[PDB]
RNA sequence: GAUGGGGAAGCUCCGUUUCAAAGGCCUGAUUUUAUGCAGGCCACCAUCGAAAGGGAAUCCGGUUAAGAUUCCGGAACCUGGAUAUGGAUUCUUCACGGUAACGUAACUGAAUGUGGAGACGUCGGCGCGAGCCCUGGGAGGAGUUAUCUUUUCUUCUUAAC
RNA sequence: GCUUGUGACGGCCCGUGAAAAUCCACAGGAAGGAAUAGUUUUCAUGCCAGGUCGUACUGAUAACCGCAGCAGGUCUCCAAG
RNA sequence: UCUAAGGGUCGGGUACGAUCAACUUAGAACUGGUACGGACAAGGGGAAUCUGACUGUCUAAUUAAAACAUAGCAUUGCGAUGGUCAGAAAGUGAUGUUGACGCAAU
């Protein structure tokens, strides 16, 4: 019974702060709230809670993530970035 | 290969005597009106033989090498069997199923096994089974 | 005239960080024998939350050399690592996100974080939650090592100054709005006592340099010369261009 | 001899009535009572029998 | 603060040196769905804790009270 | 009706300064300012409640016996058994292939 | 906020583990004798700062002109100190039993190391406990009764351990 | 039902929501211990001791602060139909 | 003064019965000097201009506002041998348990 057009979440500051910026909360809400893939044991488990912090429901593995997303691009960039480094030391 | 036959030597991964090593003497490979598990009849040692060194004299040696040990009925789902592997002859027929019930039983079964361990243990034989696992 | 508000701030009363939550202070290993001859590993025991700072903190326990003791450092999480993970600080360390390695012994376009000025003060550029400094460089013969920082600046320093390979954990923080005074209340009140803020304009003479008047103006240039001494030294400082910010930026 | 007369469904008017709907008897009240009822009565029809294991499983969901 | 069940253990009891005083303490209850009967409670006073016997039966209580450590001070009701 | 009052000088209600309220034979209620609750001990390694050790006070425990602070078992009143489970597999598996990295680097050395 | 210190003409200012030779425990060595030395540790470096934070342990009944978790009575509990008697244990020296989760009246354990408790936000519905509220029968006492009311009111309690 | 206590959950955070005293436990195995008799005081029972200071009452339209037995101010717990 | 609907608990070989206890909700008659949220309790509404976005803040004792604050926006300084700030001095101090997704200054 679709319940708001639009707001989804965002509807709880209902009509203050302005458009634009309900907009941009609700996409890194969005994020932050949702459970995500265990790269571990590969339940979808993982929550946030403290910035940073991804821990995982059953397995209880903590990872060191994103602000608002268990990965940044620039981290996972970087990630593929070094896997190439070290390639290079040791063939 | 079947590996739990009666020649492996298995460390205990639960109960009391978990982390203690023992071999299987006569594996019941599945049931009893009891036991509906693939259980096996195990000598272990409870309490290892200490070591010992140059320094060590007369009665403290003879003292640092008494074992202490015990029988063991136990699921196959609770020991890690192992490659290393000691023989069994001088308590196939102490260690047996009607070695348990009856407390006195057990007992002579003990001493024996004890009497075998120890003798075992000096003349070096298995060593690896004499010592303690640390976990 | 009164004594105007960033000059009181100086004796630290109200202001002082307000300190009584924290995890204690991040630091890598003290650069002993282990770190700059060989590599020594460590458990990641617990990644966990600094109050007050953006990024998260990776508690790190590793064995005493030198006696039969457990010793805990405490790590600024790189992105990326995780409780149980290994960690191999040393020279002869290896190239792996978390492991720390002295900059000499990284090939250049490699990326760390909380890296040391001079080699063994623990660790300094960096630390922010997402930042990091690349290796751009390096001059084996006064062992130098040039990096470029999260600011821009390259800088030099010692090959065997020590970095964490990644980046730092928590990246993304300012892209949220804080939507209300509320949230940046609380932001501060593990910070530390600078929220919120009068402007100067609207504060009498006696407060202020930008003080009275009939309508709210400054009355004079904002930019002040580094010259400047106490109780003038507020608006622009020293500043060299000034206004809108036009064209891109990113230094050459 | 009042609360009497109540259990006798008196003085229960439109106009003897103050707080909402909602204050007098929650609707979350009546839904839990409600829904624990048919989830609880599903338990007894499978635990003998005259509900089969998938039929119940569906009139959970769908309950 | 205690409840004792074993009729010899309680005579043991009231032999044991710290015990010197005790006391008897008499009933009227009612018996399973009918009758009433007659409770008997034998108190015991130890140096720390005072331990209480209650033979519900009228009899073994009368042959109980002559078991008596004729150098118990007994204090009857 | 019959309304309590506190025992003890401390008139707010703070964690140490909890209540209940009880009947007594004189047949009327007074207060008795309870103990606030021990908790659990929690296992050393996962971090679980460990289940077979009495839960007390932590001074408590200088007045209990020594089996209501263990379980028959290597790391009793310490670790979650499960846990021993694992620390017992690992310390085999790593110290047998610990073996086999010793004596392939031992084929390594004359062919090379 | 003392202290080796560092400033200051100086009252004093700074520093709190700080650029310092910063201290003490377990017993052994004594059988001239009371405690010198033999080890081995431990380098933690004052102290003040909470009658709402942390924190060993007590209850009910009686009692006074005025004190009571403080007295009286009975019944407990904690901490320190001494200690003996019964158990348990050992000729397989340091308990058995359960496949296991675990069980128990016990069931030696120095240095050292490690773990846990102490020890912790807020809001929401859901579950349960207690005390209160409401109420049936009965057994007592009170009120109303020109008429009506198998009625109105009240007693029926059980502490720590 | 009402106060209140508690559990297993759930919402939130660029906020993730003290410290030390103190108590226990495990890893360890120094060392000490029996058959003509040893070990054991984390089992039970038994013995001694527990100082110093506060403790009345009021806590408010009269026991506090407001020149006062001032219509002001001044922290909190219990709470019937 | 009635009506209807909404629950519990028990045995059933490997459809139903028997009983316990609850105020909610809708409907229908009858009834009165048309009264009935009967006391108590309990929003006036609408169309505009000006102005501050909002919640929040202040002149205790003549000013509560359109003033301050805020999020959002923009600028400035700074890589530690540092920026800003304290101190008579110093083996001194705030930021700093800090490192540009930071601190400081508009
Ligand atoms: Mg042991
Ligand atoms: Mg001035
Ligand atoms: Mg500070
Ligand atoms: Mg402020
Ligand atoms: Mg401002
Ligand atoms: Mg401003
Ligand atoms: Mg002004
Ligand atoms: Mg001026
Ligand atoms: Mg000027
Ligand atoms: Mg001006
Ligand atoms: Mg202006
Ligand atoms: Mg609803
Ligand atoms: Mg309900
Ligand atoms: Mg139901
Ligand atoms: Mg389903
Ligand atoms: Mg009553
Ligand atoms: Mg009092
Ligand atoms: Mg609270
Ligand atoms: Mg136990
Ligand atoms: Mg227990
Ligand atoms: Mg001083
Ligand atoms: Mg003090
Ligand atoms: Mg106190
Ligand atoms: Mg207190
Ligand atoms: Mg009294
Ligand atoms: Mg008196
Ligand atoms: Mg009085
Ligand atoms: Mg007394
Ligand atoms: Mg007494
Ligand atoms: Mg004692
Ligand atoms: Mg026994
Ligand atoms: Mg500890
Ligand atoms: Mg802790
Ligand atoms: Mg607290
Ligand atoms: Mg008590
Ligand atoms: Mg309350
Ligand atoms: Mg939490
Ligand atoms: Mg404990
Ligand atoms: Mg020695
Ligand atoms: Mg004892
Ligand atoms: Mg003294
Ligand atoms: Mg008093
Ligand atoms: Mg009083
Ligand atoms: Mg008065
Ligand atoms: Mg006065
Ligand atoms: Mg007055
Ligand atoms: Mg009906
Ligand atoms: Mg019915
Ligand atoms: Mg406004
Ligand atoms: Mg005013
Ligand atoms: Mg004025
Ligand atoms: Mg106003
Ligand atoms: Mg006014
Ligand atoms: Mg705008
Ligand atoms: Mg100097
Ligand atoms: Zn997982």
């Amino acid at each position: 019974a679709k319940r708001t057009k639009k707001v989804g979440i965002t509807g709880k500051y209902g009509v203050r702060y302005g458009s634009s910026l309900r907009r941009q909360v609700k996409k890194l809400e969005i994020q932050q709230h949702a459970r995500y893939d265990c790269s571990f044991c590969g339940k979808k488990t993982v929550k946030r809670g403290a910035a940073g912090i991804w821990t995982c429901s059953c397995c209880k593995k903590t990872v060191a993530g994103g602000a608002y997303t268990v990965s940044t691009a620039a981290a996972a960039t970087v990630r593929s970035t070094i896997r190439r480094l070290r390639e290079m030391v040791e063939a | 290969a079947k590996f739990l036959k009666a020649g492996k030597v298995a460390v205990v991964v639960r109960g009391r005597y978990a982390g203690k090593k023992v071999v299987i003497v006569k594996p019941h490979d599945e049931g009893s009106k009891s036991h509906p598990f693939g259980h096996a009849l195990v000598a272990g040692i409870e309490r290892y033989p200490l070591k010992v060194t140059k320094k060590h004299g007369a009665k403290k040696v003879a003292k640092r090498t008494k074992i202490k040990p015990f029988i063991k009925v136990v699921n196959y789902n609770h020991l890690l069997p192992t490659r290393y592997t000691l023989d069994v002859e001088a308590f196939k027929s102490v260690v047996s199923t009607e070695t348990f019930e009856q407390p006195s039983q057990r007992e002579e079964a003990k001493k024996v096994v004890k009497k075998a361990f120890e003798e075992r243990h000096q003349a070096g034989k298995n060593q690896w089974f004499f010592s303690k696992l640390r976990f | 005239g009164r004594v105007i508000r960033n000059q009181r701030k100086g004796a630290g009363s109200i202001f002082t960080s307000h300190t009584r939550l924290r995890q204690g202070a991040a630091k890598l290993r003290t650069l002993d024998y282990a770190e700059r001859h060989g590599y020594i590993r460590g458990i990641v025991k617990q990644i966990v939350h600094d109050s007050g700072r953006g990024a998260p903190l990776a508690k790190v326990v590793f064995r005493d050399p030198y006696k039969y003791r457990l010793r805990e450092e405490i790590f600024i999480a790189n992105e990326g690592v995780h409780t149980g993970q290994f960690i191999y600080a040393g020279k002869k360390a290896s190239l792996n996100v978390g492991n720390v390695l002295p900059l000499g012994s990284v090939p250049e376009g490699t990326i760390v974080s909380n890296v040391e000025e001079k080699p063994g003060d623990r660790g300094a550029l960096a630390r922010a939650s997402g930042n990091y400094v690349i290796i751009i460089g390096h001059n084996p013969d006064e062992n130098k090592t040039r990096v470029r920082l999260p600011s821009g600046a390259k800088k030099v320093i010692s090959s065997d100054a020590r970095g964490v390979i990644g980046v730092i954990a928590g990246g993304g923080r300012v892209d949220k709005p804080l939507l209300k005074a509320g949230r940046a209340f609380h932001k501060y009140r593990l910070k530390r006592n600078s929220w919120p803020k009068t402007r100067g304009v609207a504060m009498n003479p006696v407060d202020h340099p930008h003080g009275g008047g009939n309508h709210q103006h400054i009355g004079k240039a904002s930019t002040i010369s580094r010259g400047a001494v106490s109780g003038q030294k507020a608006g622009l400082i020293a500043a060299r261009r000034t206004g809108l910010l036009r064209g891109s930026q990113k230094t050459q | 001899a009042h609360a009497q007369s109540k259990r006798e469904g008196r003085h229960s008017g439109y106009g003897k009535r103050k707080g909402t709907r909602e204050a007098r008897l929650p609707s979350q009240v009546v839904w839990i009572r409600r829904l624990r009822v048919l989830r609880r009565l599903l338990a007894k029809y499978r635990d003998a029998g005259k509900i089969d294991k998938h039929l119940y499983h569906v009139l959970y969901k769908e309950s | 603060a205690r409840e004792i069940t074993d009729i010899k253990q309680f005579l043991e009891l009231t032999r044991r040196a710290d015990v010197k005083t005790a006391t008897v303490k008499i009933n009227k209850k009612l018996n399973k769905a009918g009758k009433p009967f007659r409770q008997t409670k034998f108190k015991v006073r130890g140096s720390s804790s005072l331990y209480t016997l209650v033979i519900n039966d009228a009899g073994k209580a009368k042959k109980l009270i002559q078991s008596l450590p004729p150098t118990l001070k007994v204090n009857r009701l | 009706a019959q309304r309590v009052t506190f025992r003890r000088r401390n008139p707010y209600n703070t964690r140490s300064n909890k209540i209940k309220v009880v009947k007594t034979p004189g047949g009327i209620l007074r207060a008795q300012h309870v103990k606030k609750l021990a908790t659990r001990p929690k296992c050393g390694d996962c971090g679980s409640a460990l289940q077979g050790i009495s839960t007390l006070r932590p001074r408590q425990y200088a007045t209990v016996s020594k089996t209501h602070k263990t379980v028959s078992r290597a790391y009793g009143g310490s670790r979650c058994a499960n846990c021993v489970k694992e620390r017992i597999i690992r310390a085999f598996l790593i110290e047998e292939q610990k073996i086999v990295k010793k004596v392939v680097k031992e084929q390594t050395e004359a062919a090379k």
